[PDB]
């Protein structure tokens, strides 16, 4: 009871026949369960390998998601840091500083903000003053106001933050906006181009999208 | 012409423009001297200059400016002795002369294009007294969008620091200033120190403004770095072993007496920022050689 799935298996050409035969296997766990039912004759064998100085995972939900960029922030698979640059763009490069702090080019901040670890900001992002940001990532191109308080949240490209905000454990899409005096509780998602307004305060869970509320009001 | 005209343009210079020191004014003083001649031998030449350089060293008593006419009278000549016309070699000298001051003037962007680089992100620089050369650095440091925080000292008897700590607060930079004897009780705070200099010496020490070696022997007890900033037309021919070597016409102004500068030893010092490049204590043996040529 302690291993851990990768969702990677090394198969045979064989494999492509017993997906043939049998017309109602459709994911890999039929396969896996009628192969361990079915005991008679054929192909019948399955090994596991097991290992213990490596790293695999799979992103299946918004939980193993932020586990997920959490441990990638902090080194653990490294042969691959933001550093390291492996897309071979011209747009995503940064320096490494102490406590787990990377910076892109160009970014300007503020007078008395401060970045407590593991923070990852990309090009053009704008920072105001008095501002309070930890594990958090920030899009490429963001403007944030002032007296604004960020933590373990993820924000997307060209989202713009006013001054007066607190914000906890959400995801905001694309070219979203949020007003002054608003305060999200955690696990709150923004969809594209979604804007909220100034005064409010959602409850946990809320869930914002510009598509139809529920599939002309 | 005479000495009177001398002293006049000197006076003259130094006051039309604030933003220079006295060295650049003694050698476009000596320059201008150097146009204004009419002899025909060379020696008469260079004991008419001789005696100019003795007579302005009398008004301003500043190590730079007999470093600077020694080494101005030493570069002016190192081909001009071929034709037999005074015409051919004196416009060759003045020639040389012009290119000189051309390669004077572009020491100090040099300085600072070196020195910017070693400032951190989110610091606490001490300083003392009042120098341009270490405004500019500041100044470009802040041009790459850095931040840090300045300490200063009043640097009695003339409040020098206050003129300073006024240039800084136009620029927007978080600046305080702190008493003469509370040196070492701020110096718990401080990350790295930079100064200026008045000229340096053979064996690598420094002589600058009073209150130098006691701030210096603070940083050494606490292991902090020692930064120092000076030009080339600064280094001087003097090897002192203690402060009562240093010559008397330096010391005092034209203990009750409070004499205005102080020598630094090469032990309390970790780098050397020069127009030169970065060097060490140990390099600037070598380099004062190879400089006076």
């Amino acid at each position: 009871y302690d291993l851990l799935d990768c969702h990677i298996s090394i198969c045979s050409p064989q494999v492509a026949q017993l997906f043939t035969d049998n017309f109602d296997y459709q994911t890999r766990d039929d396969f896996v369960r009628g192969l361990l039912v079915n005991e008679e004759i054929l192909g019948n064998q399955i090994h596991m390998h097991v290992t213990a100085k490596e790293y695999g995972a799979r992103v299946s939900n918004l939980h193993m998601y932020s586990a997920v960029c959490a441990d990638v922030i902090r080194r653990w698979v490294y042969p691959l840091t933001p550093e390291a640059n492996f897309t071979d763009s011209t747009t995503q490069s940064c320096t490494h500083s102490r406590h787990n702090i990377y910076r892109g080019p160009e970014v300007s901040l503020g007078h008395g903000s401060i970045l407590e670890e593991n923070v990852l900001l990309g090009s053009g992002t704008v920072i105001g003053s008095n501002c309070f940001i930890t594990n958090s990532v920030i899009g490429p191109g963001c403007h944030i106001g002032d007296n604004v308080v960020l933590d373990q949240t993820y924000l997307w490209q060209g989202v713009r933050v006013a001054a007066g905000a607190q914000i906890h454990q959400s995801l905001l899409c694309d070219n979203a906006e949020v007003k002054e005096r608003v305060t999200l509780k955690p696990r709150s998602v923004l969809t594209s181009q979604v804007v909220v307004g100034p005064n409010i305060t959602l409850p946990e869970g809320s869930v914002i999208s510009l598509h139809p509320p529920d599939a002309m009001k | 012409m005479d000495d009177k005209e001398l002293i006049e343009y000197f006076k003259s210079q130094m006051k039309e423009d604030p933003d220079m020191a006295s060295a650049v004014a003694a050698i476009r003083t000596l320059l201008e001297f150097l146009k204004r001649d009419k002899g025909e031998t060379i020696q008469g030449l260079r004991a008419n200059l001789t005696s100019a350089i003795e007579t302005l060293c009398g008004v301003d008593s500043s190590v730079a400016v007999s470093s600077g006419g020694e080494l101005f009278l030493r570069f002016i000549s190192l081909a001009s002795l071929e034709y037999s016309d005074y015409s051919k070699c004196k416009k060759i000298m003045i020639e040389r002369g012009e290119l000189f001051l051309r390669r004077i003037s572009l020491s100090r962007n040099k300085i600072a294009d070196l020195c910017h680089t070693f400032i951190k992100d989110g610091a606490t620089i001490l300083t003392h007294a009042y120098s341009r050369v270490v405004l500019r650095v500041l100044e470009a440091a802040v041009a790459a969008k850095k931040r840090f925080s300045v300490y200063v000292t009043e640097s009695q008897p003339d409040l020098s620091g206050k003129k300073m700590a006024k240039a800084l607060c136009h620029l927007n930079v978080p600046v305080t200033v702190v008493l003469d004897a509370a040196v070492g009780y701020i110096m718990e705070k401080a990350d790295l120190v930079i100064v200026g200099a008045e000229g340096v010496v053979e064996n690598g020490g420094i002589i600058n403004k009073i209150g130098t070696n006691q701030m210096a022997v603070c940083a050494k007890a606490q292991n902090k770095p020692f930064y120092v900033v000076a030009e080339s037309f600064k280094f001087v021919r003097l090897f002192p072993l203690n402060q009562q070597d240093v010559p008397d016409k330096f010391k005092y102004k034209a203990k009750e007496e409070h004499p205005w500068v102080d020598y630094t030893a090469p032990s309390l010092i970790t780098l050397l920022f020069t127009d030169l490049g970065v060097l060490t204590p140990s390099a600037v043996s070598d380099e004062l050689i190879k400089l006076y040529l």
